[PDB]
């Protein structure tokens, strides 16, 4: 069933589902979520929510498509923007509790790092790992205490960082990052101080090949490292590190069939997502038994933020690459996401997976319905429709869960009460039929089943009670609250009936009661100037009538006899025997050769 | 359809090696994923072990780290589970299999969609 | 179905009496049934029937001598035979009253497997 996160999660969903259902402008699933990490104790899960809180907020689609945004330019340096400000100001928080000013911040953290070196110290503290350090916290006006203070072993360093800070995309002159390289190559990359060559790095772009195990030996610095890194400038083809390139290189060393194997896969997912792909990074996040329901809900929070690229076509994977997208990411196939997770309580405790199921509202099917629908018509018919899913009548329908966050639910019930019909579930379909106030669709559903068992007997252990009770019930419903049906379906509803009861009181053994009954339906010939009407009448008899015309005539014929048997009035009775005859005799319904066999045969005999 | 056979098992003793054997029935497995779970009473079902497209790593359940093994013959086409030091416990129905969703390591049940009939195994210690 | 009926031999002129039929196959509380009799001799006639819940109906020579008896709590039939005369002697059939006329006029033969009813 559920867990307590789960259910957790749940209850919020609810909640968001109240929410745009009612009209109301409220926090979309990012906020709710993140601060559901507080309302439980935990530790990880509020980080992750942290992330993708800060990751998600950017210029939403400048644009008309979510493949023209999610491939733009622009699009993506919002992204590496927002990633690289999360990893600083959580490597801030990191170091600023674990030592336990930001300028002495990480001059004690130096201190309580480390106790040949470029360039010398200022306070006594080597100036190289001061710079790169206080960079790493994302804070360049310590660095600019730092290069004011230490200025007299550089000088191209100060305007290069000048003009570093003055450009909101990071980027210099190009000439200056082609110097900057050029001086790299030549007089810094041969050095025995790492920390030099890494800033000299990171602020010109140098050297793509080169990872610094040394000073960045941790995977969150490694992404900070080359997400500082990456350029969407066409300067070298040489040095020129895209964006692309970087996402194909992780999902290359992470993931794929890394991201189970390492048993670490909070921090695994976060790297998958800080580089500009949310998809493949869910996908995996996903498979894992301790982590489901976290991906599940930072998917349906990108969805809810139209920031994802779901597959188009129906296949029969989540994670799927259609062979078009000049890269893209390869797209979710976010319907048999919600589908293998709702699957797990979806027969148990269906209550709440009819929550998460709404939101495939607007996603269309193969037969060109709202996969909603034929999401629902599943799960409320294995499962047994109870009235909290729909509701019970009398004359009043019952709320239920699906009134809850939809209006005009009729629409519902005749979908998945069509559906359920198409299944074979026929008395099913009725019941619900009937709970939706659509009569002639009752009654013409009723006739079938009620067709072929009107004249079987008694027969314990049958349906025949079972659907004779049906009936009945409807029948009240319907004449007490004055609904009526379609003329031609309704009264051959209610000639069903009579023929129930009639062939009842025939099979109890009552001859003159049944007699007065058929004689009052005007279904067989009763005089021999109006058998010729009787032929007329049918035509417009459906198939009801026929698929039992061949018992309701033997049946008369043998009150008939019996009558006459057990008897100056056999003229009358053997007179209607003959016009019952006549009829039979051009009847072009149903009937069988021993029908008119025994027609003929008892009439011959009673004559 | 594609069906599948699940054999090897029977009854065998404690401390013993038993080899699980799937072979695939109507199909080329080299884009899908492996997984050989197990059926118990304690129970509906529970994980064993999941080896991916490759043939190459492995996912290992919550507590048979360390004693089993698992691989894949696409030149085969078939799953081989090798066991090693069994426990009372492992009296059960050992199903093989399918992972189409092209993403991961699943171990969980719900994410296959085809399976064959199982193999049942008794440890009699 | 099945329609076995008992209780018969040979009985002294005069004797009595109650014949058993047992009904099982069809709601014995809903469906009228009779009784008929065909003779080593002699053709079938009617003798008793009665429905699910109406009265009954005796042939005109018969009535006194026999007795209705529809035991519906246990699905079962009697006919209680009295002081008898030596030409009701024949086999018995508890059959469907509503199936006693395709059977009288040897249309179509009994369901029941009979007892032998013998009078001196």
């Amino acid at each position: 069933s559920l867990d307590n996160v789960e259910m957790a999660y749940a209850r919020q969903m609810y909640m968001y589902n109240e929410k745009v259902v009612s009209g109301h402008l409220q926090p979309s699933l990012v906020d709710l979520c993140t601060e559901a990490a507080e309302r439980l104790d935990d530790k990880n899960v509020s980080d992750l929510w942290v992330m993708v809180k800060q990751m998600t907020d950017v210029p939403l689609i400048p644009a008309s498509d979510t493949l023209k945004s999610r491939c733009s330019g622009q699009m993506q340096m919002a992204f590496v923007r927002q990633a690289l400000n999360y990893l600083e100001q959580s490597y801030k928080n990191y170091t600023l509790i674990s030592v336990f000013g930001t300028y002495n911040l990480v001059r004690s953290f130096l201190n309580i790092r480390l106790p040949g070196l470029q360039d010398g110290e200022i306070e006594g503290y080597p100036v190289w790992a001061l710079i790169y350090y206080c960079m790493r916290c994302g804070d360049l006006m310590a660095a600019q205490q730092v290069v004011n203070r230490a200025q007299h072993q550089l000088g191209d360093f100060k305007n290069c960082f000048q003009e570093y800070i003055h450009n909101k995309d990071r980027r210099l002159s190009p000439t200056t990052e082609n110097k900057l390289r050029l001086h790299y190559r030549r007089a810094v990359r041969a050095s025995t101080d790492p920390y030099k060559r890494a800033v000299y790095c990171i602020i010109g772009r140098c050297d793509v090949s080169d990872n610094h195990s040394e000073v960045a030996d941790k995977t969150e610095d490694y992404l900070w490292l080359k997400l500082s890194q990456v350029c969407f400038e066409d300067s070298s083809p040489q040095d020129r590190l895209t964006l692309p390139q970087f996402q194909k290189q992780l999902f290359e060393d992470y993931g794929e069939s890394h991201f189970a194997v390492n048993q670490q896969p909070y921090l695994y997912f976060q790297v998958l997502f800080l580089t500009a792909q949310f998809e493949a990074a869910i996908a995996f996040l996903f498979r894992l038994e301790r982590t489901r329901c976290h991906a599940v809900h930072v998917a349906l929070a990108l969805f809810e933020l139209k920031l994802l690229l779901k597959s188009t076509g129906q296949s029969a994977q989540l994670l799927s690459q259609e062979p078009g997208e000049p890269q893209g990411v390869r797209r979710l196939n976010f319907i048999r996401l919600l589908m293998l997770y709702t699957r797990k309580f979806e027969p148990t405790d269906p209550r709440e997976a009819l929550q998460y199921f709404y939101f495939l509202r607007n996603e269309k099917d193969n037969q060109g319905e709202s996969m909603f629908l034929r999401c629902v018509s599943e799960l409320v018919i294995e499962s047994r429709e109870f009235d909290m899913l729909l509701g019970k009548l009398d004359g009043s329908r019952k709320p239920g869960a699906i009134d809850k966050f939809t209006r005009d639910t009729k629409t519902i019930i005749n979908k998945v009460a069509s559906v359920a019909e198409n299944k074979g579930l026929f008395e099913e379909a009725a019941k619900l039929y009937d709970l939706a106030k659509n009569p002639d669709k009752v009654l013409e559903l009723t006739n079938k089943l009620l067709s072929p068992v009107v004249s079987q007997i008694s027969a314990p252990q049958s349906n025949r009670e079972r659907l004779k009770n049906m009936a009945l019930a409807i029948a009240e419903r319907y004449k007490s609250q004055g609904v009526s049906a379609e003329k031609s379906i309704n009264s051959t509803f209610y000639l069903l009936l009579d023929l129930i009861t009639f062939f009842d009181e025939y099979h109890a053994g009552h001859i003159d009661l049944s007699f007065d009954v058929i004689e009052r339906l005007k279904l067989v010939p009763l005089s021999q100037d109006s058998v010729e009407e009787r032929v007329a009448a049918f035509r417009n008899f459906s198939d009801e009538i026929r698929h039992n015309l061949s018992e309701i005539l033997l049946a008369t014929m043998n009150i008939l006899f019996t009558q006459y048997k057990r008897l100056d009035k056999d003229s009358v009775l053997r007179s209607q025997a003959r016009a019952l005859i006549t009829f039979a005799g051009m009847i072009p319904y149903r009937m069988s050769g021993d029908t008119n066999a025994r027609l003929v045969q008892m009439e011959v005999l009673m004559n | 359809q594609v069906q599948l056979v699940e054999s090897g098992g029977g009854v065998v003793q404690t401390g013993d090696s038993l080899m699980l054997s799937c072979t695939v029935s109507g199909h080329t497995i080299d884009n899908w994923a492996m997984g050989w779970f197990r059926q118990t009473p304690r129970k509906q079902r529970e994980f064993v072990a999941a080896i991916d497209k490759r043939g190459t790593g492995a996912i290992y359940g919550n507590s048979v780290k360390g004693r089993f093994t698992v691989s894949r013959d696409n030149a085969k086409n078939m799953v081989y589970l090798r066991m090693n030091s069994l426990k009372p416990e492992d009296t059960a129905v050992y199903f093989c299999a399918v992972d189409q969703l092209n993403a991961g390591l699943g171990d969980v049940s719900y994410d296959y969609d085809y399976w064959g009939q199982g193999t049942q195994v008794t440890v009699s210690s | 179905v099945q329609l076995v009926e008992s209780g018969g031999g040979l009985v002294q002129p005069g004797g009595s009496l109650r014949l058993s039929c047992v009904a099982s196959g069809f709601t014995f509380s809903r469906v009228g049934m009779g009784w008929v009799r065909q003779a080593p001799g002699k053709g079938l006639e009617w003798v008793s029937d009665i429905n699910a819940s109406g009265g009954t109906g005796y042939a005109d020579s018969v009535k006194g001598r026999f007795a209705i008896s529809r035991d519906n709590a246990k699905n079962t039939l009697y006919l209680q035979m009295n002081r008898l005369k030596p030409e009701d002697t024949a086999v018995y059939y508890c059959a469907k009253m509503m199936d006693t006329a395709m059977i009288e006029a040897g249309i179509i033969k009994p369901a029941g497997q009979g007892t032998q009813v013998t009078v001196s």
